[PDB]
RNA sequence: GUGAAGAGGGAAACAACCCAGACCGCCAGCUAAGGUCCCAAAGUCAUGGUUAAGUGGGAAACGAUGUGGGAAGGCCCAGAC
RNA sequence: UCCUCCUAAAGAGUAACGGAGGAGCACGAAGGUUGGCUAAUCCUGGUCGGACAUCAGGAGGUUAGUGCAAUGGCAUAAGCC
RNA sequence: GCUCAACGGAUAAAAGGUACUCCGGGGAUAACAGGCUGAUACCGCCCAAGAGUUCAUAUCGACGGCGGUGUUUGGCACCU
RNA sequence: UGCCUGGCGGCCGUAGCGCGGUGGUCCCACCUGACCCCAUGCCGAACUCAGAAGUGAAACGCCGUAGCGCCGAUGGUAGUGUGGGGUCUCCCCAUGCGAGAGUAGGGAACUGCCAGGCAU
């Protein structure tokens, strides 16, 4: 089990998605079932650690967003191209 | 001190394209597409000319669809 | 050295290498060399950094190489002058890009494989790294 | 009536022919001109196409 | 493959009288029976028909694929054409050679008073 | 786009860069770029950090217990180094 | 001198002793019209007959063809009788 | 009826030499030198396969890589 | 009005392939024959004509099926107009536009006119 916490994203595009891997964060999307998509964002460092595990993209992750426990898996990961950094996340609903 | 070349040569711009575009009130006989091949094709009230070259047969505004199976650009004539 | 056997072309245009790489994750075997920086490489500068690899490694494990040099590099001749056509073709390169990994490998300890590619990246222009495969 | 002051704060020399033609069809001739424009979106397009060079008051 | 050459075999009048604008008669040929149709410019609606598939004119009849029913058809069709006010048509062969019973059926029409 | 055909202020000086387009006059005021110890007009301003190289105030591959910050890790008062 | 593509920056146009190729004709049918047809290649079997003639079937679906260079077109064929 | 193809075609009809030369002009255009650049050149450096009895680094240093100078051969044609 | 079939369209792959099944009263198809209309650069193969004994084998139509083909978000990324900036062969900031590929997923078409048959 990982737990990850993440906040709903106030704005999105480019100009965001910088900004938070500017501020050491990097957004993500939650896909998947019925839900609507869900916009978040999350703390680099952490889940970078996470990552690093194969436990990671084979197990049932719980996203934490407004106290409320979504468990989904690791669908598709975007790498930065040269550096030990990630860009984004896909997240399907388990 | 010494060379050439081979690859000198180039034509002339035939002057080619769309003279006039969509929604775009033509006289009849006014050319509106230059082309090799039919690269459009000929629609309502447009013939096809000796060169692939597309004319209006009527007075109206230009009108560019996409028909048939095979997804061919035609012109068309919409009446005014 | 690298070079292709046929060519629809003779010259190419000199062209620009702005934008990101595309062979960015370790496909094929599990060590990588994956280049930083930006630039050109070539075939003496590829098939040095393979034999110090391949020595590196005393013929142990396998080593793909994941970039071709197909881009032709022309020049004149000496005491020529700037006009009188295209300068004739001299030696081909590969366009990089950041992120381009450049060499696979496996068959060998990672330690072997970072003491190798170490070798390799000497004979090297550009800045490269180390890097493994991955899940995803 | 829905009107909102402009004022332009830098100067037109090296700018483009779009933005000089901007500034005509606001009307603003000089530096520090103020000018009073109604507010449709058509004023709000050339002010967003000239942000950089005015001020919009309100 | 005989359907589809005959198809092909009878697209391209077609569609040159969908881009002349012209009513046109519309025939089908089997070995049993003949059919044929009057369609608006348009090509998406039909304006008379008649057949040997009908009874009123196969009951009168020997066999529904001669050449005296492909008559009888034409012959119906046209006076059907002329009590809706329909004289000016254009003959599509659809991809059938214009003989036999395709020639006996036009030229029942153009005898009864059609004018193609 | 500017110069050419365009002066003024700045970049030490520096047609083409940055700011800005000179009708004339004034021992009036506000500003732009750029600046505020002295030459030489204006902060030896305030608050919090970094650098010890005159770096600033010229340069690469590469090399190094320079130093500041951050996240994690494995040994450890059953005694680590 | 003329044609085709790129350079040419998604309208047109756009230069260099830039990158590559052709033309200075042919056809009284190789034109017009009506009617009809649909390739390349490969597989199997089969007299001489053979990698490869012609014949029959199947895959394929225009990778062929276009009087000639290239490009754009071409099944309603502009291709073939 | 023109390979007037130097293809908007100077005439129906035309090749050369000048160190015996001359005039008008040009730094719009070359040679010298200067300038910019630094391909080349020269001088360094990086990795270290090997040679060096063993031993890469005493001395050398393959395959390749990064710089410096303005010093050669050159490029351009900004001054004259 | 329902079902089925034929013709002519609309649309142009969510509509096409494949695999399996199914249909014959009518329709359609194959099918029988050909001195004739007409036809074969030989051949009634095709075209055509005269027909209706047989069969739905093929073809065709319908139903089912996700092996494909196809469609396809959201988010992100690339690019880029303007303005500004840097370590200026290349990038960054503000702002506006915003792909492609790929993912989830969808998906075994829909519809009009006329005519006929069987039911209603
Ligand atoms: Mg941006
Ligand atoms: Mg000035
Ligand atoms: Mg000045
Ligand atoms: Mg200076
Ligand atoms: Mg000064
Ligand atoms: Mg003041
Ligand atoms: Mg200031
Ligand atoms: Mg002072
Ligand atoms: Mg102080
Ligand atoms: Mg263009
Ligand atoms: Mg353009
Ligand atoms: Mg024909
Ligand atoms: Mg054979
Ligand atoms: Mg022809
Ligand atoms: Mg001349
Ligand atoms: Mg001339
Ligand atoms: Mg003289
Ligand atoms: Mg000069
Ligand atoms: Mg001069
Ligand atoms: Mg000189
Ligand atoms: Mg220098
Ligand atoms: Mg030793
Ligand atoms: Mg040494
Ligand atoms: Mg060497
Ligand atoms: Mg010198
Ligand atoms: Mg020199
Ligand atoms: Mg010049
Ligand atoms: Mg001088
Ligand atoms: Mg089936
Ligand atoms: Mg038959
Ligand atoms: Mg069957
Ligand atoms: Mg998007
Ligand atoms: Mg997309
Ligand atoms: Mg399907
Ligand atoms: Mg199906």
């Amino acid at each position: 089990m990982f737990t990850i916490n993440a906040e709903v994203r106030k704005e999105q595009g480019k100009g965001a998605s910088r900004r938070l891997r500017a501020a050491n964060k990097f957004p993500a999307i939650i896909y998947g079932g019925k839900e609507a998509p869900l916009a978040i964002e999350l703390d680099h460092d952490k889940v970078m650690n996470m990552q690093a595990k194969a436990e990671f993209y084979s197990e049932v992750l719980t996203i934490v967003v407004d106290g409320k426990e979504i468990k989904v898996k690791a669908q598709d990961v975007q790498r930065h191209p040269y550096k030990p950094k990630l860009q984004h996340i896909d997240f399907v609903r388990a | 001190a010494g060379g050439s070349t081979r690859n000198g040569r180039d034509s002339e711009a035939k002057r080619l394209g769309v003279k006039r575009f969509g929604g775009e009130s033509v006289l009849a006989g006014s050319i509106i597409v230059r082309q090799r091949g039919t690269k459009f094709h000929a629609g309502a009230n447009v013939g096809c000319g000796r060169d692939h070259t597309l004319f209006a047969k009527a007075d109206g505004k230009v009108k560019f669809e996409v028909k048939g199976p095979k997804n061919r650009k035609f012109i068309s004539i919409e009446a005014e | 050295m690298l070079q292709p056997k046929r060519t629809k072309f003779r010259k190419m245009h000199k062209g620009r290498n702005r934008g990101l790489a595309q062979g960015t994750d370790v496909s094929f075997g599990s060590f990588g060399l994956k280049a930083v920086g930006r630039g050109r490489l070539t075939a003496r500068q590829i098939e040095a950094a393979r034999r110090a690899m391949t020595r590196a490694v005393k013929r142990q494990g396998k080593i793909w190489i994941r970039v071709f040099p197909d881009k032709p590099i022309t020049e004149k001749p000496l005491a020529v002058r700037m006009g009188k056509g295209k300068g004739n073709v001299e030696y081909w390169v590969a366009l990089i890009q950041p992120g381009k990994v450049l060499y696979e490998m496996d068959g060998v300890p990672e330690e072997l494989a970072r003491e190798a590619f170490k070798l390799a990246a000497a004979k090297l222009p550009i800045k490269t790294t180390f890097v493994t495969k991955t899940v995803m | 009536a829905k009107t909102i002051k402009i004022t332009q704060t830098r100067s037109a020399i090296g700018r483009l022919p779009k933005h000089k033609a901007t500034l005509l069809g606001l009307g603003l001739r000089r530096i520090g001109h103020t000018v009073e424009r109604e507010d449709t979106p058509a004023i709000r397009g050339m002010i967003n196409a000239v942000s950089f060079m005015v001020k919009v008051e309100e | 493959d005989k359907k589809s050459a005959r198809i092909r075999r009878a697209t391209r009048a077609r569609r040159k009288l969908q881009e002349l604008g012209a009513t046109r008669l519309v025939v089908h040929r089997t070995p049993r029976h003949i059919y044929a149709q009057v369609i608006a410019p348009n090509g998406s609606e039909v304006l008379v028909a008649a057949s040997t598939v009908e009874k009123a004119i196969a009951e009168q009849l020997k066999y529904t694929g001669n050449k005296d029913a492909a008559a009888a058809v034409g012959k119906a069709v046209a006076e059907r054409a002329l009590e809706k006010g329909i004289k000016d048509v254009s003959f599509d062969r659809s991809g059938f050679q214009y003989h036999g019973r395709v020639q006996a059926l036009a030229d029942a029409a153009r005898e009864a008073g059609l004018q193609f």
